[PDB]
RNA sequence: UAAAUAGUACCUGAAAUCGUUAAGAUGGAACGGAUUAAGAGAGAAAACAAGUAAAGAGGGGAAUAUUCUCUUCUUUAUUAAAAGAAACAUCAGUGAUUAAUUUAAUUUCAAUAAAGCAAUCCCCUGAAAUUGUUUUCACUUUCUCCCCGCACUAAUGUGGGGAAAACUGGCUUUAUUUCUUCAAUUAUUUUUUUUGCUGAGGAAUUUUAAAAUUAUUUGAAUUUUUCUUCUUAUAAUUUAAGUUGUUUCUAUACAGUACUUUCUUAACCCACUCGUCUUGAAAC
RNA sequence: UUGGAUAAGGUGCCUAAAUAUUCGCUCAUGAGAUCCCAUAAAAGGUGUUGGUUCAUAUGAACUAGCCCUGAAAAUGGAUGGCGCUAAAGCGGAUUACCGAUACCAAGCCAUAAAAAGAAGAAAAAAUUUUUUUUUAGAAUCUUUUUAUGAGUAGAAAAUCGUGGGGU
RNA sequence: UUUUUGUUUGCUAAUGUAAAAGAGAAAUUAUAUAUGUACCGGUACAUAAAUAAUCCUAUCAC
């Protein structure tokens, strides 16, 4: 067949929906999911951030774990560097 | 294509034939450029070979 | 540099001259290719006298025709002119150079009655 | 007074080049007030006209003009690369543009 | 840039800050007149300097020093030998730059009556840390041969008095000038003076 | 008539197709096989009230007042010839700069804007079209100098066609001249052509 | 004599070399490549106008030396059309630019207004008592007070030594996030401002079919709807199925000051003397 | 060929792009300044900048950055030149930019390979009737597609010319 | 020296721009400070300290 300019499979609607016969149905899902309105997540964003109060107390336990793990390495070499000093 | 896709993102059953049946791809140079082609990505100098893991993404993007 | 003139485009214009012709007498500028042995132009070193290669090759849709998009036919006679009786819109007649004046006036005539254009039509009179 | 301007004023610097070597398909133009880069790319897309002028008339008229276009910016200095009909002479490097209002 | 001509008071630039300057200017194809070349300044010492003219001078064409390299002393000859330097002056075009220069020891009549102007990023002042040396460009001509540098001098002071005529009158022009718009401005309709007021005029 | 792929609405206008090609084995055909093409999209900041300067014409820098959006996307605007001597012209909008001021939002004139309105809701492109017939008496001329002008000027004058636009040009500059006068700066505002003096930067200043 | 620029070195009459005229260039070579510009020569075979009506010259073909028909030139008036270019617009391909954006993950923060806690104390952080755990003091602001120097400072303050609460800073409870904060990175998505370059091809049995979109239509599904999706049918469109339209100009010309072209000159960048033997030549 | 974006290398001027941003160091009365590359050592310094270990903020002893001495050659001379010291030097860092005959998209030429092939009306302009174009079919051919393209010695193919001979 | 028209046998009318579009801008000086004023370099008082990031100049025809 005569080559034909080959169209952008990504920004060209028709030729995207051609390849790939899902799109059209995932970017409506996308754009309706966008279109919601911005009550509900005004309303709602101290409810979604209250749940995550436990996750931030384990996640400080853990890096000040990690934080006190690499200072009493600090601690062991210097004293033993003061053994070495005599 | 999305099959294409799929196969390559996740090393499926048909990956050796997807990935022959497909023309290795010709890119363009970087946006931006590189930093230095001599230097390893891993050297503390700018440098750009070896492997970059997840960093080799944003090249790709640029050189697309 | 290349020239459009409709769909007609020449890749190159100032046709190739033989290297060295400009300062030697006996070097004439008929286009000759530089066999050499630290020759420069054979090189292709820069500045200096680029030589023909296919590439400069016109587009075989339209690479034999004239200014006019028709193809040059050159005749000796009248009856040399029949073909172009259907082939009069993509086809241009010239006479050739030793037709005499006579021929010359009867070939415009045939080729003006088959409305084909010529070339040549103002040459001896 | 009269003949107002509407236009505005830039120098034909030399060509699209690097050192030794040239491309003279674009030309690189320095526009008056532009000193950046952002400031350079608002004129983008704007016409240039290099009006001169010549010894003997030619349409009953001694002035002709080198249509042109900008194309994009020239490194970080307001600088831009503007492509014409015709490539400028290098005669004319030095020489005064409009960078006309329009498009 | 995009003027006639511009004329550059070369009092405290440095030597090749000044140059560069004035070579691309005058390449993009600006005139421009440098005054007061004696007071150019450059960095490094006075002894330092003067070394490195003694060894510009002792180079000549040992076969017939007429054709070797002129020396040239005034210190407005000096500014204009590093500009073509900094210059393809052996072009045509290079050679069109190189005549768009005017160079002056002191301020001529033509020049003393303008506006001079100044290249910030050339003078000693920005580009100098305080504690380093730094040498006067008239000085050391006179030091390498020039000997016209009290009189340069002497013209100068002459000119600054003139000027400093020229500039009391000039205030007290301003100042009348002032007085009668501040008269006037309430005399105008109150819509145009409120522009005006707005708009800081 | 439109499409919206995308959510975008490129709203549809016939075309003519008229340029003819060769067929590749035997016949000619239309070479435009298309009957729609999506329309011109203005600038947002294109209104009827508009003050806009003139960039190009033999009325460079003169002020003159949107009036309509004729179809085409071309735009006819007055420089109410009353006030300003610029005639009911069909400009290109990309040769004008339109400012932010609306003749509309003064008190006195926002009355009569739906009298302007009816007045413009009349022209047309066809209007501003030269005739066949008088271009080619116009040029017939042509086989001194100030008596073929004035030929040409009279030409011009009785082409039945002009003779509309005068009419509404004279309707609507009477509508638009007594109001327009008793805003003292915005007369002369009107009346003066815009110049770039060398303290304006364009890239820094608004429209 | 047809011809003497065929005049006895006599046909033609090249190049090197030189003369006349004209035009141009001309700062220790000249020439050149590539790109344009200015001049100067030429030029219409695409670089507008087919036909139509008239009168003048002609030429042919058919019709039984007489009717119709074809045609080429000259002039007039008498109308198209097309083509190139430019501008704008549209679409597509390919870039540059500037604004954003859905949903998640990552110790984020930071504010508002009412309470409270600790005071070298707090979020911290530091120094000390076969792994964890536990403990001590030492960590702050002051435009506060006191003492000494008591004006000594860089200071519109200051050095040294002490007391103070708690504005500042830290922590806890409640309500709020358009007073103010909502960051950064990454994954996953959706748009947007101004714009450069490009337009191959021309589909008599795939420029179809499908895809998308619009308008009706059947049913269903679901994120629940003014771009929600999936098909049922019809009709159209293009985002499919590689550029089309409008307006001007050339121009109502017959070759000019325009356009095409050759040449001559400049100008920016570049450019060493060819052939040859040679590892290696511009080669002293 | 037209656009785009880069490599190496650069962005004070010559010279297209930063007198960019950010942090240190260096003053040289022969500073220094891009691999190959266009020399520099042993040995020194109470120059300055950081580190280390001993001595009741002092004294030492080391260490290593830059600088200085050591460092003399013949025509006049070379970080390439000018010049540069709040660098245009030295060691980093962050960005933007400039920059190939390389890379990317598109067009065209040729080479190689491939898919395939031994007959019917299209449009336009005038006014149903005319007019203008075309209405194809050559097998070392026609249509379309993709990739590719340095080259001495050397080889081959296809083309271009000259004297003479048949047709 | 001023005005009008023009420069569309080698000659005897005759044109060139390296740069018009508002090509606008005269104080001096110091940079770990300056400048004006008034008295005797000193004293006192003002001013200036994104200084061109400014100011000045443009259209109101007849």
């Amino acid at each position: 067949k005569k080559r034909l300019q080959n169209k952008n499979s990504l920004t060209n609607f028709a030729v995207r929906c051609r390849l790939n016969p899902a799109y059209k149905l995932l970017r409506s899902l996308a754009v309706l999911r966008m279109r919601k309105s911005i009550l509900e997540k005004s309303k709602n964003k101290k409810e979604k951030r209250v749940q995550k109060q436990i996750q931030k107390k384990e996640l400080q336990k853990i890096n000040h774990d990690y934080y006190k793990g690499v200072a009493k390495a600090v601690k062991k070499k210097k004293k033993r560097e003061e053994k070495k000093a005599k | 294509i999305e099959d294409m896709v799929y196969q390559l993102y996740t090393c499926g059953p048909v990956f050796k034939k997807v990935n022959n049946f497909l023309w290795a791809f010709k890119l363009k140079p970087p946006r931006k450029g590189f930093k230095a082609k001599r230097h390893a990505f891993n050297e503390p100098r700018p440098g750009d070979w070896g492997n970059r893991e997840a960093h080799i993404n944003e090249l790709i993007n640029r050189m697309i | 540099a290349v020239k459009k003139v409709g769909k007609i485009i020449k890749k190159r214009t100032k046709k190739f001259t033989r290297f060295q012709s400009n300062r030697f007498m006996r070097v004439k500028p008929a286009w000759r290719k530089p066999r050499g042995i630290d020759c420069r132009v054979r090189r292709r070193y820069k500045g200096t006298n680029l030589m023909p290669s296919i590439g400069y090759g016109s587009n075989k849709k339209t690479k034999f025709l004239l200014p006019n998009n028709k193809y040059k036919y050159v005749v000796k006679n009248v009856k040399e002119m029949e073909p172009l009786i259907m082939n009069h819109t993509k086809y241009c007649v010239q006479i050739a150079h030793n037709v005499s004046s006579k021929k010359r006036k009867q070939i415009i005539e045939r080729a003006k009655q088959m409305n084909v254009s010529v070339i040549n039509a103002k040459a001896r009179l | 007074l009269q003949a107002v301007r509407l236009y505005e004023k830039g120098v034909i610097l030399g060509y699209k080049r690097s050192q030794r070597n040239q491309d003279p398909n674009f030309t690189l133009i320095s526009i008056k007030n532009v000193n950046t880069k952002k400031h350079a790319q608002f004129y983008v897309g704007k016409r240039v006209a290099y009006v001169y002028r010549t010894t003997k008339h030619h349409d009953g008229v001694k002035i002709k003009c080198i249509w042109g276009k900008v194309c994009r910016t020239h490194g970080n200095s307001g600088v831009i690369r503007a492509k014409f009909k015709t490539h400028i002479p290098p005669k004319a490097f030095g020489d005064r543009v409009r960078i006309l209002m329009y498009p | 840039m995009y003027k006639k001509e511009y004329v550059i008071d070369c009092k405290g630039h440095l030597l090749g800050r000044l140059a560069s300057l004035i070579a691309k200017e005058l390449l993009n194809g600006q005139r421009i007149v440098a005054v007061r070349c004696e007071d150019i300044n450059i960095s490094g010492s006075l002894y330092r300097n003067k070394l490195k003219y003694q060894e510009f001078l002792r180079l000549r064409t040992n076969t017939n020093p007429k054709k070797g390299p002129l020396h040239l002393r005034e210190p407005s000859k000096i500014l204009w030998r590093c500009v073509r330097g900094m210059l393809p002056h052996k072009t045509y075009k290079g050679q069109l730059a190189l005549k768009k220069l005017k160079v002056c020891v002191g301020m001529p009549y033509p020049y003393d009556k303008k506006k001079k102007y100044v290249l910030p990023s050339a003078l000693r002042a920005f580009r100098l840390k305080k504690h380093r040396r730094y040498c006067r460009l008239g000085t050391l001509s006179s030091r390498v041969g020039w000997n016209y540098d009290t009189l340069v001098k002497k013209n100068e002071v002459l000119r600054k008095q003139v000027s400093k005529a020229y500039y009391k009158k000039k205030v007290n022009n301003l100042n009348e000038k002032k007085e009668i718009k501040t008269e006037a401005l309430n005399l105008i309709n109150p819509e145009q003076r409120q522009v005006l007021e707005n708009f800081g005029y | 008539k439109h499409y919206n792929v995308k959510g975008k609405k490129k709203v549809l206008v016939p075309v003519n197709a008229k340029k003819t090609i060769n067929k590749k084995y035997f016949g000619r055909k239309v070479a435009s096989k298309k009957k729609y093409v999506v329309q011109r999209k203005l600038r947002k900041s294109i209104e009827v009230g508009k003050v806009a300067i003139i960039l190009t014409g033999k009325h460079m820098g003169k002020r003159c007042i949107i009036t309509k959006i004729l179809n085409s996307g071309l735009l006819a605007v007055v420089g109410p010839y009353e006030i300003n001597g610029v005639p009911l012209k069909r400009v290109d909008s990309r040769y004008l700069v339109v400012t932010s001021t609306n003749i509309f939002n003064f008190e006195n004139i926002a009355k009569l804007k739906d009298d302007f309105l009816n007045y413009a809701q009349d022209i047309d492109d066809d209007s501003f079209i030269k005739t066949l017939e008088i271009k080619k008496k116009q040029k017939k001329l042509l086989k001194f100098m100030n008596n073929v002008i004035d030929k040409i000027k009279e030409i011009r004058k009785e082409d039945p066609k002009v003779q509309k636009l005068e009419g509404i040009q004279k309707d609507i500059g009477s509508l638009l001249k007594p109001e327009i006068l008793k805003n003292k700066v915005f007369a002369h505002y009107l009346k003066s052509k815009f110049t770039l003096r060398n303290d304006m930067v364009l890239h820094k200043m608004k429209f």
